[PDB]
């Protein structure tokens, strides 16, 4: 029976960690792009068109 | 259609003109010789893309201020 219990525990972390890494990554994109919509000296390329989406 | 006089400018005699003066040991200042003087702008390009990009930033920021 652990073996149910470990692969299902292993399972939902899996979802888990998809879900809420995806869901936090993108408030944070969010609240960022509203700070520089609200202050267009900063809505520009700040850390680079590449640098910041190859990192 | 119109007389020779007309023409040649003159009805008996043609008058003699003054010449033109030179100004020896420089350059002719007229209308048509400026830009011996003043050249296409040639030394600020580069701050000119600078400034401009800033020009354009900075009224965006502070319109977008105004208007929210
Ligand atoms: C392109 C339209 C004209 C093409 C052909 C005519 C031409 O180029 O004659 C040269 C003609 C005269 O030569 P010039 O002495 O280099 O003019 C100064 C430049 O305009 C000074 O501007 P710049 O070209 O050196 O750089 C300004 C910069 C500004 O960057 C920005 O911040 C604009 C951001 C846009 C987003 O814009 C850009 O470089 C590219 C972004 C698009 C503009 O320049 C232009 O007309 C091209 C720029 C005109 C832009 C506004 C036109 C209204
Ligand atoms: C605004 C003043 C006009 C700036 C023209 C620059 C210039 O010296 O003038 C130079 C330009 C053209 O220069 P080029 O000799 O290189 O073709 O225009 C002229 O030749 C005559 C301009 C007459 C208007 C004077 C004002
Ligand atoms: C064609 C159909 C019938 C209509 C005919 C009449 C048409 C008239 C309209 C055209 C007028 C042109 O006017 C023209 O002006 C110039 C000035 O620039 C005169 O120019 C004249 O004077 C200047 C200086 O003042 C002299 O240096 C020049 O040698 C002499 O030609 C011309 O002599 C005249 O012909
Ligand atoms: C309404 O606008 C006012 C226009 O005023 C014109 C200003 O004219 C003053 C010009 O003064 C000089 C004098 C000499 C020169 C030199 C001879 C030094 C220029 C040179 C070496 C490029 C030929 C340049 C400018
Ligand atoms: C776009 O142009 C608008 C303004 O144009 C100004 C043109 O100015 C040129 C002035 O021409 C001169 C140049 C030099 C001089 C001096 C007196 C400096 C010459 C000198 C010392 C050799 C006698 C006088 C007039």
């Amino acid at each position: 029976m652990n073996w149910l219990y470990q692969m299902i525990y292993y399972g939902v972390r899996m979802w888990l960690v998809f879900v809420l890494h995806s869901f936090s990554l993108g408030s944070f994109g969010e609240l960022i792009t509203v700070i520089t919509d609200n202050n267009l000296i900063f809505n520009v390329f700040y850390i680079g068109l590449l640098g910041l989406g190859f990192i | 259609p119109l007389p020779n006089a007309v023409v040649q400018g003159y009805t008996s005699v043609r008058g003699p003109k003054r010449p033109l003066d030179h100004f020896y040991g420089r350059t002719p200042l007229n209308i048509d010789t400026l830009w011996h003087w003043v050249k296409f702008p040639h030394r600020y390009d580069n701050l000119r893309f600078a400034v401009c990009f800033w020009a354009f930033l900075v009224s965006a920021h502070f319109a977008n201020k105004k208007q929210r």
